[PDB]
């Protein structure tokens, strides 16, 4: 008993001169195959899958700095298709392991951020900035009763754990649990992140970097697209700090009060401890 | 509702304390000194006795079983346990919407220091309605069903009582 | 974060809203005796013996 | 009970509460419990009870049997005759039985009932109200709804 | 300021234990089921256990009044059949702020 | 191996050409009245993959007493492994165990249910050697697609893929086959 | 519960929110007639074509708020935080500008419970509460016809979903069936909006600008359920006997006016009137089931709501060496009669005053809003509540050269 996954992809990119030339365009084709028997965590239980995708993703940066950033922005508005087997290209538990043999959907996201020093800069370059997050996504399906069930969205807690797993996509929401906002059977097909960030350097030098926040984060994510709310939150605040090491990634500290309820229960609000690593 | 519950059950307990001490025929009030205090009183109500009693002189010891009919309520007059849920025990009871109250065993050393105190000091078939203080009933937390910090309010009546639950049930 | 508004604003709700309304009646039930008739056991038990009450 | 004696008859455990017109077919037709004609309960001993909590489904039962009739007979109905013949349409009876269950899917917990059937070992319970109540409201039971009224 | 009891003894058969009643109105113990008459060799030096109470000091009257050996072993069996040539086994029980005073009689 | 199980669809290939065995489609099998010639060894591949041969369609005379919803059925069989031609399981007489009286005295009973859907059974009664042997009380549902061929005291002999199976046989992918002697309306 | 927590949102579509950004949100609404180039303003179409050349504003927004409700001598309070707008804003031509952006149009939120006791001795409680809201999310764009003059449009899609229960629960009882009704209407279609704006150059420093706004009356497409849930419990989910209704909703005309004064680049002062068709608006349902036809007739009837609403803002000396000479000082005030009708007559009557500032970033172009305001909602008949209700509001006009080429 047991799930297999393995896939490979390939992607060119190329700096664009309409706009702007901070403007990037992206364009990647991807292959991946699930391989399983008598598995249970997924709808999916007997059978093997398959998926071709091909996005398209255009992005501009104009950041100063990577670890600390102070001024600019990082815009990225991100589609990815896969064939529409489901019309004439392709035509003709109850049956739910039946037709997914090659899954189909289009996938959609958009993804925003944005650095403003508040106290001049330049000057003390140690500074204090104010950063602003702003993430949507959404999950299309081009026929109404084969919507793909690889692909969706899992949201709540830290998001680095959601990396256990390589059939789902992983949305950190700071201040509830873990993988909260969507449990089994609630698989996310449209989400909404947003946040404000206040930020101080403690240290910035060539081997490690420090600084300490206070947010103010907002999330939630649907089962059902057509349900999308972005004025519908789960409300957050709280406190971090985080660490780059010399010959390691980030690791920091995060702590979050979740204000607002979920389906109908308070267990998964309230203080909340989040660890990350790596990077998000 | 609930409000400041700990002062206003300790105002109850020490109402009927001074009331014995002040009021005409004491209020209708008699008390009991307990014998794991000494100095402490527990203030019970004087009710109609039975007429069917199993004629067993004296009164239970520590150790030994009991058996009675009782209900238990709060300082409001709401329910928490017992045989029987209206105004008396039933048997051979006319209303077909109650049934006949049954009997329970219980060990008096098994049971909240009010209970052990006063069930030393019955005959079979008195019937008293006692009132008991927070720190010698549950106290505290309280169990289930209890707001904590309560003062508990007992209907009792002794049927009988044994050195073993074999020659009593 | 606050979820409760309290009861304010029943009053300005539509009257088929603000009408509903829960109740409590009883009727009365009579009960009888009445013999077994020929019924039908089918048990692969078989008992046997004698009491007297 | 009666008597204290040490080797006496006890109080059935389960009853089933049946619809008369079913009383025989039930258990000749070997059926399970239907929940809109039949119930099962378990005697409360801390009560002295027997109770059923929601009968509901068989008073719309009965309900849509005497609509139904009434709408097929039309203009030619008349409520008297139709209560003075078919007598058992709203009377149930309380029958002793043997309930027995199924033993797997024991970790996930769920006790399936497979054979409902005669209790035939000596046993036996006396109950309150009685014939008399046909004529004296003291020995008459009562039956309690709660509903939810629109106000229309 | 308590004085609650749970008095026990072991056993006197192979697994065979006797159970006390305890009167705290008139202050005095005993067993309802008469030992039997073997038991006055065993009895001899014997063993007492579960004399749990709010403050364990207890003491029986010898002049002086000695501490009890409640880890130790006893003879009984000058202290059977009490009631008439009254010879019961007296002892005091002291409260845990030493202020309330108290006496059994076995 | 995952998938590679499921090739128990050559084992029965096997378990069929290595015996005379022909076989009938049910829109042939219903339409030459209902039976399976048995000087000709057919079977009838029926619904889910079983091959089930009606050897007396039972109750010759009465010809009424089908079996329905809500009855509960007598059963003696004696079980062979498809893969490893081995008599694996039975609760009936032989010379060659004619004294192990434990082993067949006692029949298997079960339940049926036959409602709108979703046909199953659930054993009351289970011999001794099931009841130490599997000890589980869900029938095989391929002897559930048997009953509304056949009358009371019939006579089959089946042939039971993995998927419709007992407890084991879907566990470990093993076909099965039951020459099931008797189907009994159970009295008392 | 994620906008409002007032019990008036029971009636309509809820209350409407105002898409009133940073500046015009500290300057009582007035956004008819403004042409601040340094921020967005969704409100009218013709107003982009003011956005410096080289230039993308990206706005967003929060809000937090403290209700004071109070009604019959009982008294309470409650508090909730929203997410007011998102949008972008950028040049496409010397005379054309384009934006995209996601806005609310109307909230609801409320939960009003109530527990009984009958004379038999039963208790029973009951619990009325409500979820959801519209929203809008628009691509638009203006253009200069004229030197003096600008016109523009916004096409929008308009989706939404409006909930509201009812129950009767029996506490304490040992075994029973709970009844719940759940009336939604979810929707989904498009609205059009269209702005025009005429700038006068008065006295070669000051200037005047008026401007007006308008948007037709629509019908919309709807999916109308009444759902009723019996038996429900903290184990199970009941049953669910639905029913599927052919109801009719609108969004009326609209008509909007107002102005604003100008001088030396250093003060604005301006006023708006808007007025919205409601009670010419045909809402309805058929069925055969008088109580839900009730219901609707009921829950969904209007009035037709009006504006009125001043505003300034001042910029002392900005370009003296102190901060206190950067920074925008706001103020106004507005009069509104909300749209709610209950029993006959109106409900209620709403006055509300506002202040904020404008503290930009040195050394870049993003400012940042933080803006205050208090609002009085008054019921006109003795039976209704009123409101007592306060609200900062922080929200950050980003703005970065963007368009920029060697």
């Amino acid at each position: 008993k047991s799930i297999k996954m393995w896939g490979l992809s390939l992607g060119w990119g190329k700096r664009l001169k309409w706009p702007d030339d901070y403007f990037t365009l992206s364009a990647e084709l991807a292959y991946q195959r699930y391989n399983l028997k008598d598995w249970q965590y997924f709808p999916v239980t007997n059978g093997k899958c398959n998926d071709l995708s091909l996005s398209l993703t255009l992005a501009r940066n104009s950041i100063d700095n990577p670890i600390f950033p102070r001024t600019g922005s990082d815009f990225s508005l991100s589609v990815q298709l896969t064939p529409p087997y489901s019309l004439f290209d392709g035509k003709d538990q109850d049956n739910m392991n039946k037709l997914h043999r090659w899954v189909e959907y289009h996938k959609w996201k958009f993804k925003a951020k944005t650095y403003t020093p508040l106290m001049d800069y330049i000057a003390h370059p140690k500074c204090l900035v104010l950063m602003t997050r702003t993430e949507f996504g959404l999950l299309g399906h081009y026929n109404k009763y084969k919507k793909s069930p690889f692909g969706t969205f899992d949201v709540g807690g830290d998001g680095m754990t959601g990396y256990s797993s390589y059939a789902t996509e992983s949305i950190a929401l700071r201040g509830y649990e873990n993988s909260s906002l969507t449990p089994y059977g609630k698989e996310g097909y449209a989400y909404a992140r947003l946040g404000i960030e206040l930020r101080y350097p403690l240290m910035l030098e060539t081997s490690t970097n420090i600084y300490v926040l206070g947010f103010l984060e907002a999330g939630n994510a649907w089962h059902d697209i057509s349900k999308f709310n972005p004025f519908d939150l789960k409300r957050s605040a709280g406190i971090g700090v985080r660490i780059f090491l010399p010959m390691i990634g980030m690791m920091g500290i995060d702590w979050g009060y979740g204000f607002d309820k979920i389906n109908g229960s308070k267990e998964y609000g309230g203080s909340q401890f989040h660890f990350i690593l790596g990077q998000e | 509702k609930y409000d400041n519950w700990r002062a206003r059950n300790e105002a109850f307990i020490d109402s009927l304390a001074n009331v014995y001490a002040t009021a005409s025929g004491r209020g209708g009030l008699e008390r009991i000194e307990m014998l794991t205090a000494p100095g402490n009183y527990i203030y019970y109500k004087e009710m109609e006795p039975m007429t069917d009693h199993v004629v067993k002189a004296g009164n239970p010891k520590y150790t030994d079983y009991v058996k009675v009919y009782y209900k238990g309520t709060n300082i409001l007059g709401e329910y928490f346990d017992g045989n029987f849920k209206g105004d008396n025990p039933v048997v051979d009871g006319k209303d077909p919407s109650e049934g006949d109250s049954p009997t329970t065993i219980f060990q008096v050393s098994g049971v909240i220091t009010g209970w052990g105190e006063v069930l030393q000091r019955m005959e079979v078939g008195d019937r008293w309605k006692v009132y008991i203080p927070w720190d010698y009933a549950y106290g505290s937390s309280g169990t289930t069903g209890i707001l904590g910090y309560s003062a508990l309010v007992f209907d009792i009546t002794l049927l009988d009582f044994a050195n073993t639950e074999a020659e009593l049930k | 974060c606050d979820d409760n508004t309290g009861g304010l604003g029943l009053g300005m709700f539509p009257g088929n809203d603000q009408n509903i309304k829960g109740k409590l009646s009883t009727f009365d039930v009579t009960t009888e005796s009445v013999k077994t008739g020929d019924i039908y056991a089918k048990t692969n038990i078989g008992y046997i013996g004698k009491f007297t009450d | 009970q009666t008597g204290d004696k040490k080797f006496g008859m006890a109080i059935p455990s389960t009853v089933m509460l049946v619809r008369k017109k079913f009383q025989d077919s039930f258990f000749k037709d070997n059926k399970l419990s239907d929940g809109v004609s039949s119930y099962l309960t378990s005697h409360t001993s801390s009560t002295n009870q027997y109770v059923f909590s929601n009968i509901t489904k068989l008073v719309n039962a009965c309900i849509a049997e005497k609509e139904e009739a009434k709408k097929n007979a039309g203009s030619s109905w008349d409520e008297t005759k139709w209560l003075q013949e078919n007598p058992d349409w709203n009377k149930v009876v309380l029958i002793p039985v043997l309930v027995t269950y199924d033993s797997s899917n024991t970790t996930t917990g769920q006790a399936n009932i497979i054979r409902i059937q005669h209790d035939l070992k000596p046993g036996y319970v006396r109950l309150k109200g009685g014939s008399l109540g046909k004529t004296n409201p003291d020995y008459k039971l009562k039956l309690e709804v709660i509903s939810t009224d629109f106000g229309l | 300021d308590a004085t609650i009891r749970a008095f026990e003894l072991d056993t006197i058969g192979y697994g065979v234990n006797y159970k006390f009643t305890i009167d705290q109105v008139s202050r005095l113990i005993y067993n309802v089921d008469s030992l039997p008459v073997n038991a006055d060799t065993i009895i001899n030096s014997i063993l007492i256990k579960t004399l749990t109470t709010a403050s364990g000091i207890v003491t029986m009257k010898d002049d002086q009044d000695s501490i009890v050996n409640i880890n130790d072993s006893i003879d009984l069996t000058k202290y059977v059949n009490a009631t008439e040539k009254n010879n019961f086994l007296v002892l005091k029980v002291w409260a845990p702020n030493m202020e309330v005073q108290n006496e059994y009689k076995v | 191996y995952a998938e590679m199980l499921e090739d128990e669809k050559n084992a029965v290939n096997k378990f069929i050409k290595d015996k005379g065995i022909r076989i009938i489609s049910q829109d042939e099998f219903e339409k030459n009245d209902t039976v399976t010639n048995l000087e000709r060894n057919e079977y009838v591949a029926l619904s889910d993959g079983v091959y089930m041969q009606i050897v007396d369609r039972g109750s010759a005379e009465n010809k009424t007493d089908t079996f329905a919803n809500n009855n509960e059925i007598c059963v003696r069989y004696i079980e062979e492994d498809i893969m490893t031609r081995d008599t694996t399981c039975f609760n009936v007489f032989l010379e060659e165990w004619g004294d192990a009286n434990q082993l067949y005295t006692n029949p298997a009973v079960f339940r049926y249910v036959a409602e709108g859907s979703y046909v199953y059974g659930t054993f009351i009664q289970m011999d001794y050697y099931w009841a130490s042997y599997y000890q589980s009380t869900a029938v095989p549902a391929g002897w559930l697609l048997a009953l509304p061929f056949v009358r009371n005291y019939a006579h089959v002999r089946l042939i039971v893929p993995s998927k419709v199976g007992h407890s084991s046989a879907q566990q470990y992918v093993n076909p099965y086959y039951y020459d099931i002697w008797t189907f009994s309306k159970a009295l008392n | 519960q994620n906008n409002t927590n007032s019990p008036y949102t029971r009636y309509g579509y809820g209350d409407l929110s105002d898409q009133s950004f940073g500046n015009s949100k500290a300057m009582g609404g007035i956004a008819f007639g403004l042409r601040d180039g340094a921020q967005i303003n969704p409100t009218n179409p013709a107003s982009y074509t003011a956005i410096d050349s080289l230039t993308f504003l990206f706005e967003g927004g929060v809000s937090l708020q403290n209700m004071n409700i109070s009604g019959g001598g009982l008294k309470l309070n409650a508090k909730n935080a929203s997410f007011d707008y998102l949008a972008m804003q950028f040049r496409l031509a010397p005379w054309m500008a384009m934006s995209v952006g996601l806005l609310p149009y109307s909230n609801v939120g409320y939960t009003v419970s109530d527990s009984q006791t009958t004379d038999n001795g039963l208790a029973y409680s009951r619990s009325f509460t409500g979820d959801g809201g519209l929203h809008q999310m628009y691509v638009g764009a203006g253009v200069k016809v004229l030197k003096n003059l600008s016109v523009g449009v916004n096409a929008s899609y308009f989706w939404g979903d409006i909930t509201r229960t009812r129950g009767m629960f029996y506490p304490g009882t040992s075994s029973y069936d709970s009844y719940q009704r759940k009336m939604v209407t979810s929707i989904s279609d498009y609205k059009l909006d269209f702005g025009a704006q005429y700038t006068q150059a008065l006295n070669k420093k000051s200037s005047l600008t008026i401007g007006a706004v308008y948007s037709p009356k629509h019908k919309l497409n709807n999916d109308y359920t009444s759902i009723v849930i019996m038996g429900a419990s903290s184990s199970s989910y009941g049953t669910e006997y639905k029913d599927v209704l052919d109801a009719t909703f609108e969004l009326p005309n609209t008509f909007g006016v107002g102005f604003t004064y100008n001088y030396d680049k250093r003060l604005t002062v301006g006023a708006d009137y808007s007025l919205q068709q409601w009670s010419k608006t045909n809402f309805g349902v058929v069925t055969s089931d008088e109580n839900v036809r009730q219901d609707f007739n009921e829950t969904f009837t209007y009035c037709d709501r009006t504006k009125i609403s001043v505003g300034a803002e001042y910029i002392p000396n900005l370009i003296g060496r102190s901060y206190f000479a950067h920074i925008k000082y706001r103020l106004g005030a507005y009069y509104t009669t909300p749209y709610y009708k209950i029993d006959g007559k109106k409900a209620s009557r709403e006055y509300g005053v506002t202040a904020g500032f404008g503290l930009p970033v040195p050394r870049s172009r993003s400012i940042l809003s933080i803006s205050g305001q208090f609002v009085r909602v008054k019921g006109l008949e003795t039976n209704m509540v009123n409101e007592n209700i306060f609200r900062v509001s922080i929200g950050l006009t980003f703005n970065e050269r963007w368009f920029f080429k060697r």
